[PDB]
């Protein structure tokens, strides 16, 4: 027997990287899985790097980043590479949700994969929500007040759990150094958890562009899938390269430069781009808790794909109706996020709302009908 | 080097009678004082030499060394004290 | 005691609902008699002890 | 919003440092500093920029020293722990006009001039908004524009009411360096400057984007290479059944 | 290394606080107060300790105000941007004697006197060590030492030669409980209220040590018979081996 | 089947924490393993909320911990919890050491978890020794310069590599500031090589204090052994209680309630004791390459006793000379200890050079010895 096997530890590196059985036929959407693993890892370095740079007092804080960019050397590279990775992290997630609710992923027998993925979702928001907060410009201060101050709609309790949080009555120091604790933890957690979902896909592996078994057909994951994964790396390293070197502001706000100041309040409050459509969802409803549970209703709700999905086939490639839903649905999704950093003004406000109320729809009446039509279609239009 | 259960990796078993009772039919403290004298008594005395008798001699070493350096850091002591260094 | 072990003991649900009510009694009367403990043995020397006269 | 509310964009003016490839003209680098030490320093500090920033920059170690020896900071106290001065070093950080906020809105009828170190960064359009304010004073304000008391007008400025009035006007300055000092030239000159103070890395940190994207261009031809080579017995497979 | 280089070892000295239900005795640390206050103070700072600490340990809410406001702090600057003073508050810090470590060596003959809040922690020996100290300094020097200018033989510190006089003589204090101020009683009452100032925590810490102990003794108690019951169908298992 | 076999998620934790067979007659030498547990757990909870408070930057970095002791409720307790148990964590791993070597818990075929132990129990004195530094008092910056110095043998290289470690020219803020991004991480990384251990133990299992297989009588990880565990986690708990709320002081040094000072050196500057016996190897040879080398074969010598242990039979139960040897072994590496921390004096200095002999000749010379000549013994004895 093959070290490689016969070791328990090297057998199970052996059965991840090496001999793990793969469809023939995945396409370049089944990259994004070794991207988000990428980003990590940049996450990773480029993080505890800047922790031996960084200092969380408030008083300290926004000079100890401004210290990173002008005297620690290549200091620049560190930050801007931490602070893009950070979107980049967020197209890949959402280009690899994307494959997943396009191919049928979430359905039987991956549920359990699909569910613990909806809280690596979760942990990387959380995540990236503190990170933000640790800079202390204008945006990182007004950003965390406003969102923070969601959770005083928890009934009975919800003051109380403000204060609890922030440390203190606003905003302050003590929130800054128990959220530099925290953003530095919650990674490890999403590490952990984006290998329970690896664990619990390999009991069915990895589906298929076509939804059809691949048990017929397989593939090592190593060579082939290694040297696909590769392609992918240099070309998100050249995305990456442009951002980090010719354009590193392009994604950022301009206020974030500016000190956190308590007095003055910034024109326009709004979150990192990535979360603007869960911000256009808060803004439709004008019940304040209501706002809330709707915000966390449209990232709990993709928890009942399995069940409102009722295909007896895998996946929208065969699909025609199913596909043409799938890109209303995805369009809708990146207007809620341009809808999420205008003003509230006229006519947005109600374009809001009727987005809103589209993105719910798809989960809870529009996938349920198209999916039992085509299943009719299928049958009659194949005897 | 070993399985899981039902097969463990035993070699065959065979004519060995095991019996237990309940822990709610039995006393679990039963011959507890008798274990808590005698038993402890038997056990430590197999085993007394075999701390008592390194334990007593780096005690020894240590108590001397410590002796003699103390002894070596006062007046009296001033001339061997010059010596060792 | 078989009265006793049919409604406290025999459901876990209602096991675990009188363990916790007793958590919540001993954690309440602990405290109390600690504190009154604790201040007979450090008689005169507390500050509620001193704080009469200022 | 209406357009007054945003303040009115700034045009994207040709910048040396524009393109991929380009870094900053540093003898503007030099004027603009020189713009900024005499004109702005008297209201807006430069507090992230230390004397040794300027090295190599703009001016050699010579010129900087003789900078920061002429200004006294606070050293150690003395023996009887009294306070004292020295002579500025290399280490010591461009000194601001007030000692404090309040000292300094006393001195601009309520207003604050911002620090002008990340200034660059901390505003919408960058060195074009900074040449394009500082440019963009109207002799008078469009008709039915009422200013607030010690307000300006400047359509660039969101609102359009500044408390920073008109400070650059032809010969102001006096270039060391013969150029002829117009309002447009030390408004480039100056936003040239700060830019450079907001991102002094720039130059480096092109140069070395020009070697990445090369090197990173090159591994992604070559990685598109070696999985084709590799993919190619799985690619090319055939097949032929024969039902049994 | 020589005892002299160790210096002497305190005595144990039966503390209030020494066991394990023992609080501090609060009469002693308000004695200890004032000593502090009238003596260590002139030379000694007590940087750790803000006004409020003193309420509801040695002081009510409105003796611990008086002291405050009797002093002044530094306030933020005017609205011309100029600096001020305030009366202080319990938010406030006990203000050391010196402005700063040159004044305070200048004042001492070259020694420093440390701050005082952490004292009772810095030190092998604790409150005994400060009592031993205070009360410890021979009226002449064993023959033979040799103390160096300014210094002082006190067998308990190490070396013998301190920077710090005698400080306490019967009668300096005048305790306003009419306990008699002599050299023991208040080296004891300053001893115990350094001790409280290094571990605030000290009463309640102890008192919690309390519940714990007795919590933690019934569930390990109950761990062993909860143990033995489940593990006694193994403990008593029986063989009847009939070799096939 | 059972969901707890048929998930596979359910199935590993099973594995490990239920089913997992185990020999029926561990004795409490086997507890050591769940106290390191917790202790883990302990320093990751205490740690994470000290790093909620704490403030890396040199300025400030004492004075946050004062503020931990004295502002922060119940940052005593956190403080003194944390400070304790990473004393009690190598208690703990002293003991689960010596269990180890008494009973042959590094023979084949457990060489590699006795091997993943020797570098998990290198990364817990790392972790200690940043954490030390953190407090920055008199002994915390003394000990970092004259452990950070013992770099600067490395040949050629060695000032090199002392000054990038420090970011500067002597142990400051940048060091302070790296000592606390690394602190925080070494943790996680400990944890994961404890886990390594154990998934390379599963292969064989636990051995047990006779030195046979158990293959032939198996008992179920809960329930016996998880009560097992209970009964010393409340001994711990009652050793950690008296600790922390009667003596939270004990364990520590004086001086490093003094902050740091560059200037004054401090009388004596000693490593925390658990690291004692290791500076007493150092302080033996004369050299300072010598010393540097000799410290780091103390630890990796563990490596050889798979080798250099000649017996036929598992574990010391049934071998006498063996049992006075590790006795002598055991007593010895004790009075190095002690001598860690007296003066550099007569007669000291001898006596440790002659412990250091004795520390190195029991794994390269009596152990073999004594191993060959037990074999002879059972085999002539027996005949
Ligand atoms: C961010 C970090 C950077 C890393 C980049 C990774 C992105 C790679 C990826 O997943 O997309 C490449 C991907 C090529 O992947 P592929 O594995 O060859 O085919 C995947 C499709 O299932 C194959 O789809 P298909 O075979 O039906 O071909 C469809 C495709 C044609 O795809 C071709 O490449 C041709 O063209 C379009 O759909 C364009 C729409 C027409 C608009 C006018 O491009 C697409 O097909 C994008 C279509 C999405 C709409
Ligand atoms: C914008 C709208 C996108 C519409 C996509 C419709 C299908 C299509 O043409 O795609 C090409 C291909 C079609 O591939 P296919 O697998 O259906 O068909 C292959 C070819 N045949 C049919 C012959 C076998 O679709 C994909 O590859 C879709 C992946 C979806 C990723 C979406 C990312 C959005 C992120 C938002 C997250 C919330
Ligand atoms: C101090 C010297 C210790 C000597 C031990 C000799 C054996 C003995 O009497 O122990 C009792 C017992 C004897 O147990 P046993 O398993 O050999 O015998 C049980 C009884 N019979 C023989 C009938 C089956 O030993 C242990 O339990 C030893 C565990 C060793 C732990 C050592 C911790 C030291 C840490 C330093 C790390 C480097
Ligand atoms: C963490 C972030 C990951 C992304 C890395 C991209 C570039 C970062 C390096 C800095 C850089 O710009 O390098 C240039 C060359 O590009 C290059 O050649 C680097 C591009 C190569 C990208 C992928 C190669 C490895 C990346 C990660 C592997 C990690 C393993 C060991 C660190 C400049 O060159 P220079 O002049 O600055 O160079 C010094 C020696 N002359
Ligand atoms: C982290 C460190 C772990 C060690 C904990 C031991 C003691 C810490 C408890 C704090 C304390 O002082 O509690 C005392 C009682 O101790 C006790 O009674 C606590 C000892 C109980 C032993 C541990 C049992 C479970 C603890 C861990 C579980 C945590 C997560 C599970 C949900 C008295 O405090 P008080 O009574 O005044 O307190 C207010 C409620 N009246
Ligand atoms: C004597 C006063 C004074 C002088 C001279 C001055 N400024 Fe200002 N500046 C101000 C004040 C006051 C503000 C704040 C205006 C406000 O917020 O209303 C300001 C604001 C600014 C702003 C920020 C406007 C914004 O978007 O918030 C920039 C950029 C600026 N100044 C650059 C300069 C440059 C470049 C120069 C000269 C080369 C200069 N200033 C000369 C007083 C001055
Ligand atoms: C007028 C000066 C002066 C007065 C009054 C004074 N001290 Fe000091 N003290 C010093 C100086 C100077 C040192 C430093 C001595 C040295 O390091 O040689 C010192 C050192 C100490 C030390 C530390 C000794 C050591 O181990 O390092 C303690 C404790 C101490 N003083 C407590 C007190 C207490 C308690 C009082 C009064 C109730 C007091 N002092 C009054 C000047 C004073
Ligand atoms: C999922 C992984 C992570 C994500 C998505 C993430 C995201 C972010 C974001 C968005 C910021 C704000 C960046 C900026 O605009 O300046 C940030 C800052 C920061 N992050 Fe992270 N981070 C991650 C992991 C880590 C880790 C593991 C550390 C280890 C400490 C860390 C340390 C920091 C520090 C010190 C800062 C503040 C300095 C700065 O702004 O650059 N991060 N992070
Ligand atoms: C840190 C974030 C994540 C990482 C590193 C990660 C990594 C991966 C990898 C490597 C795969 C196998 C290869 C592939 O299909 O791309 C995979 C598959 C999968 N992931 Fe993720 N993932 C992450 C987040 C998520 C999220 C947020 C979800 C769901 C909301 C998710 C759900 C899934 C599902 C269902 C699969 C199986 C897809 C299939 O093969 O059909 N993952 N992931
Ligand atoms: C194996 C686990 C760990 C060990 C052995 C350990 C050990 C230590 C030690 C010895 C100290 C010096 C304590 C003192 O005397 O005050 C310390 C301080 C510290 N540790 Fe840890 N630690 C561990 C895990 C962690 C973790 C996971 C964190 C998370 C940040 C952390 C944060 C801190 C902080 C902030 C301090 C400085 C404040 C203080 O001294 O209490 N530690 N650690
Ligand atoms: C964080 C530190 C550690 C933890 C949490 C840990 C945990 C454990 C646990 C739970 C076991 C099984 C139960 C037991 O025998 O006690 C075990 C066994 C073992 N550990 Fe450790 N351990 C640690 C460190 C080490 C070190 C430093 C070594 C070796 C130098 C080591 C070597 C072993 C070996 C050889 C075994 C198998 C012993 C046997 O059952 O015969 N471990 N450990
Ligand atoms: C939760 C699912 C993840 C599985 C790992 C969880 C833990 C786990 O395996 O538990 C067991 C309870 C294990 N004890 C034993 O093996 C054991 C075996 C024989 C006898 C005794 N006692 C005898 O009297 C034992 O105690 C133990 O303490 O090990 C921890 C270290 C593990 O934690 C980790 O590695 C992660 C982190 C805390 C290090
Ligand atoms: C950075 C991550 C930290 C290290 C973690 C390493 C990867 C995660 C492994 C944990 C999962 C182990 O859980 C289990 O392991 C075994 C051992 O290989 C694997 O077993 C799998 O491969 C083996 C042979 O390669 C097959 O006989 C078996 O049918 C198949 O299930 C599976 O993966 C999983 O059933």
């Amino acid at each position: 027997m093959a070290l490689r096997k016969k070791n328990s530890l090297l057998n199970m590196a052996n059965s991840y990287v090496l001999d793990s059985p793969q469809p023939s036929n995945l396409n370049y959407f089944w990259n994004f899985g070794s991207l988000l693993a990428l980003c990590l890892v940049i996450q990773l370095a480029t993080g505890i790097t800047l922790a031996m740079h960084y200092t969380s007092h408030a008083s300290l804080a926004f000079d100890s980043v401004e210290h990173i960019m002008r005297d620690v050397n290549f200091g620049w590279f560190i930050r801007y590479a931490h602070a893009n990775t950070a979107s980049f992290f967020f197209i890949c997630i959402y280009a690899h949700m994307g494959r997943n609710i396009y191919y049928g992923s979430y359905k039987t027998p991956r549920v359990l994969p699909w569910s613990i993925g909806v809280i690596i979702f979760l942990l990387l928001i959380i995540t990236a929500f503190m990170g933000y907060v640790l800079v202390f410009g204008q945006m990182s201060l007004w950003g965390a007040t406003v969102i923070c101050n969601l959770v005083s709609a928890i009934p009975w309790l919800g003051e109380d759990i403000v204060h609890f949080l922030w440390g203190g009555f606003s905003v302050g120091n003590p929130t800054l150094q128990r959220f530099f604790a925290l953003h530095y933890l919650m990674p490890f957690v999403l590490a952990v958890f984006a290998l329970l979902h690896l664990i619990a896909l390999h009991t069915a592996g990895s589906s298929n562009p076509l939804g059809i078994t691949s048990n017929v057909d397989k593939l090592s994951m190593h060579p082939y899938y290694s040297f696909k994964d590769l392609i992918t790396v240099f070309a998100f390293l050249l995305m990456f390269t442009l951002f980090v070197f010719f354009s590193p502001d392009k994604l950022g706000h301009p206020d974030n430069y500016i000190p956190a100041n308590p007095m003055v309040t910034p024109a326009s409050i709004v979150p990192e781009w990535y979360l603007l459509p869960f911000y256009a969802i808060l803004r439709a409803i004008p019940d304040k808790l209501g706002g809330v549970i709707a915000m966390v209703a449209a990232i709990l709700i993709l928890l009942i794909l399995p069940i409102v999905d009722r295909s007896i086939i895998r996946g929208n490639a065969f699909k025609p109706i199913s596909k043409l839903l799938f890109g209303f649905f995805i369009c809708n999704f990146l207007l809620l996020g341009v809808l999420g950093q205008v003003h509230i003004e006229p006519p947005f406000i109600v374009l809001g709302q009727i987005c809103t109320i589209f993105y719910f729809s798809y989960f809870l009446i529009l996938l349920p009908m198209v999916s039992t039509i085509e299943n009719i279609f299928f049958y009659i239009g194949s005897l | 080097y070993m399985g899981w259960w039902g097969h463990m990796g035993s070699p065959p078993q065979k004519g060995i009678a095991g019996y237990t009772i309940s822990p709610f039919a039995a006393r679990p403290f039963a011959g507890v004082v008798h274990a808590a004298i005698f038993n402890t008594f038997r056990r430590t005395k197999n085993q007394a030499l075999f701390v008592i008798l390194p334990v007593s001699f780096f005690y020894y070493v240590w108590t001397q060394a410590s002796e003699k350096n103390e002894w070596l850091y006062t007046k009296a002591g001033r001339h061997e004290l010059a010596k060792a260094l | 005691a078989t009265t006793f072990y049919n409604v406290f003991v025999k459901r876990n649900s209602a096991f675990v609902a009188t363990i916790l009510a007793s958590a919540f009694v001993f954690d309440m009367t602990f405290e109390t008699a600690i504190d009154n403990f604790w201040d007979r043995i450090n008689a005169g020397k507390q500050w509620k002890d001193i704080r009469h006269k200022y | 919003m209406t357009a007054a509310e945003h303040g009115l964009h700034p045009a994207e003016y040709p910048w040396p440092q524009n393109g991929m490839l380009s870094t900053f003209d540093h003898a503007s680098l030099r004027r603009g500093y020189q713009v900024y030490k005499e004109v702005c320093a008297a209201c807006h500090s430069l507090d992230r920029i230390a004397w040794r920033n300027l090295v190599g920059v703009t001016h050699t170690t010579d010129e900087a020293k003789a900078f920061a020896e002429e200004l006294e900071y606070d050293d150690e106290p003395d023996d009887e722990g009294n306070p004292r001065k020295r002579p500025g070093k290399l280490a010591d950080y461009i000194p601001g006009p007030y000692p404090n906020e309040q000292a300094a809105r006393a001195a601009n009828q309520g207003a604050l001039p911002p620090d002008l170190s990340l200034i660059a960064k901390a505003r919408h359009g960058g060195a074009d908004y900074i040449f394009a304010l500082l440019t963009g004073y109207p002799d008078e304000p469009p008709a039915g524009v009422v200013l607030a008391p010690g307000m300006n007008y400047n359509p660039y400025f969101p609102g359009g009411g500044i408390g920073m009035a008109r400070t650059l006007f032809d010969g102001v300055v006096e270039y060391e360096d013969g150029t002829p000092a117009t309002t447009s030239q030390m408004a480039k000159d100056v936003a040239a400057f700060l830019t450079w103070a907001a991102e002094p890395e720039h130059d480096e940190r092109k140069k070395l984007g020009l070697k990445a994207i090369i090197v990173i261009s090159a591994m992604l031809g070559l990685s598109v290479y070696i999985k084709k080579f590799k993919w190619s017995p799985i690619k090319n497979r055939k097949f032929i059944y024969n039902p049994p």
